[PDB]
């Protein structure tokens, strides 16, 4: 019963809606989101990024998701947000491993989660591999997230990342 | 060490430099250039310059119309099939030993069109008696701009590099005279064109009009029922590629006959056997007309096969061959990024949203492309 710190761009309202959406969700009460609960949703099992969203929300790297780290994952999201905040949200997309930048392996396996048997494995290393030579500005093979804002900047896909709380 | 299809070939981040393009005398080195390529490497962006350049320079001091000895390897559209050209080589034989002519469109459709320039002017370089280039329909400023290969020379090079490329058009005959038998040409004929010298008096060096003898002899079509066409007229407006004409049996065999030709050989227009032999001429008892095509399965979807003319010993032989494995590239050559980003953001938005409501064939292709084959606005 001790109080909570976290960093958000909510006020004590949009918070305190927030809780009220987070008890609903978890079912047993445990006060941490497991991925069961989220699946639970009918909308989220037809989404193919659910889990890499579960898995840079939990920060801590437990496995579930508790109230704190639901806030700050929201707030990524928040209209008050600006844009390198939502950028370096979707950098952690495929940044699976989280060490800041991203891999081959890495950059492949995430788009294989989303065009799955639309490509033959060998056409996706392909793209996967000349997007990186074309990107990789400093020569080490993987790609900082400097090198990330470099390619999308100006594509402001940051504008359609915002929900209403 | 992190990828995962370990097998597939990575590219050389290396760019090749100018020794390792030319040697000691100035020739390239095709075996090098060749083998760079088809890793998909990239050359220095100033050694690509040289080679389009001094390969310009060549074409430059050629006539619009070429006269060509046999025995010629002749070839149809290639359209950045850079793998397939590989294949061809194979077919038709060594440069260093065959003599080859190319009836144009070398780029767009095909995402490798910037390799099989470079590849083409390396070779002429090498073989500036015995390998000739003419000029298509897409060897322009026009068509480029519309399609890929504008595209395709920024993101592999510069736009300094397609600008060079548009000026080494320029300098691409119109025509060649085969054996003195065979007009060979990329579209066909022109109201505006009677006789050879008509092609000589021309200044091609330019970008293609939108009208007149210079449009005409890289954009004309045949009839589509040529040879059998119910009235002797000549040309009639082409309705497909919304430019120049369709000519007809009658015009051809005008032409043949007031120029003492055997026949025109032509490529321009996609064949699902690589080929098409037109009617015999009654005189000569030859086909007035040929069309070669040298894209298999064109557009990954036509699944036609093409071909090249042989002619050597009085006998035209056409070999046909088909396609060749090659690289995957997004279109307009995207790159992963950019095409899958925004499907992360409507996809992560979408799950955000949804938690916070928890409280209240040959001829099918063809078919299909028939804008394409048309004049870009
Ligand atoms: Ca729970
Ligand atoms: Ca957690
Ligand atoms: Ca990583
Ligand atoms: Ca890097
Ligand atoms: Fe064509
Ligand atoms: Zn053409």
């Amino acid at each position: 019963s001790y109080p909570l710190e976290m960093c958000s761009h909510f006020d004590a309202d949009e918070i305190k809606r927030l809780g009220k959406r987070f008890k609903k969700l978890d079912l047993d009460n445990s006060g941490s989101l497991s991925v069961e609960e989220f699946m639970s949703l009918p909308e989220l099992q037809q989404n193919p990024l659910v889990q890499r969203v579960i898995d840079i929300f939990d920060t801590d790297g437990n496995g579930e998701v508790d109230f704190k780290e639901f806030i700050e994952g929201v707030s990524q999201f928040s209209v008050k947000g600006d844009k390198e905040q939502k950028l370096r949200f979707a950098f952690r997309i495929y940044d699976m491993d989280k060490d800041g930048y991203i891999s081959n392996g890495e950059l492949f396996q995430v788009l294989k989660m989303m065009v799955g048997n639309n490509l033959k494995d060998t056409q996706l290393q392909q793209i996967v591999d000349k997007t990186i030579i074309n990107a990789d500005k400093d020569g080490d093979g993987r790609i900082s997230f400097e090198e990330f804002c470099a390619v999308v900047g100006g594509l402001d896909i940051h504008k359609k990342m915002v929900v209403d709380v | 060490t992190d990828r995962v299809v370990k097998a597939v070939p990575f590219p050389p981040s290396h760019r090749l430099t100018a020794k390792e393009v030319f040697d000691n005398d100035g020739k390239p080195r095709v075996d090098i250039l060749k083998a760079h390529l088809m890793k998909e490497g990239r050359l220095e962006e100033s050694v690509a310059l040289r080679i389009i350049t001094e390969g310009a320079s060549i074409l430059r001091q050629e006539k619009n119309l070429l006269d060509i000895d046999a025995p010629v390897t002749v070839c149809g559209d290639i359209h950045g099939q850079f793998f397939d050209l590989m294949k061809l080589f194979e077919v038709g034989g060594s440069p260093a030993n065959t003599r080859y002519l190319f009836l144009g469109d070398y780029v767009d459709r095909g995402y490798f069109s910037i390799e099989c320039v470079l590849y083409l002017w390396a070779l002429k370089i090498l073989y500036p008696k015995t390998l000739f280039l003419l000029r298509g329909n897409h060897e322009c400023r026009h068509l480029t701009e519309y399609f890929t290969f504008k595209q395709e020379c920024k993101i592999k090079y510069s736009e300094r590099v397609y600008d060079a490329c548009m000026d080494a058009f320029d300098c691409l005959p119109l025509a060649a005279l085969m054996n003195q038998q065979f007009l060979c040409v990329h579209g066909g004929l022109s109201p505006e064109i009677n006789t050879l010298d008509d092609i000589r008096k021309l200044d091609r060096f330019k970008e293609p009009p939108a009208y007149g003898p210079m449009c005409d002899i890289l954009w004309s079509d045949p009839l589509e029922d040529f040879g059998n066409e119910k009235t002797q007229e000549h040309f009639t407006h082409n309705t497909v590629r919304g430019c120049s004409y369709f000519y007809s049996y009658p015009a051809v065999c005008d032409f043949l006959q007031h120029n003492n030709l055997l026949s025109i050989l032509r490529a321009h227009e996609a064949q699902d056997a690589g080929y098409r032999m037109y009617r015999k001429s009654q005189t000569t008892g030859f086909p007035s007309l040929i069309t070669i095509f040298s894209a298999p399965n064109y557009l990954d979807v036509y699944n036609n096969k093409a071909a090249v003319l042989k002619y050597e010993n009085n006998v035209m032989n056409i070999r046909q061959f088909n396609c060749s494995p090659h690289p995957y590239w997004l279109p307009n050559f995207m790159d992963v990024f950019t095409w899958s980003l925004p499907f992360v953001g409507e996809k992560v938005t979408e799950m955000l949203v949804n938690v916070l409501n928890i409280c209240s064939s040959f001829e099918e292709a063809k078919g299909l492309d028939r804008i394409n084959e048309r004049m870009p606005p």
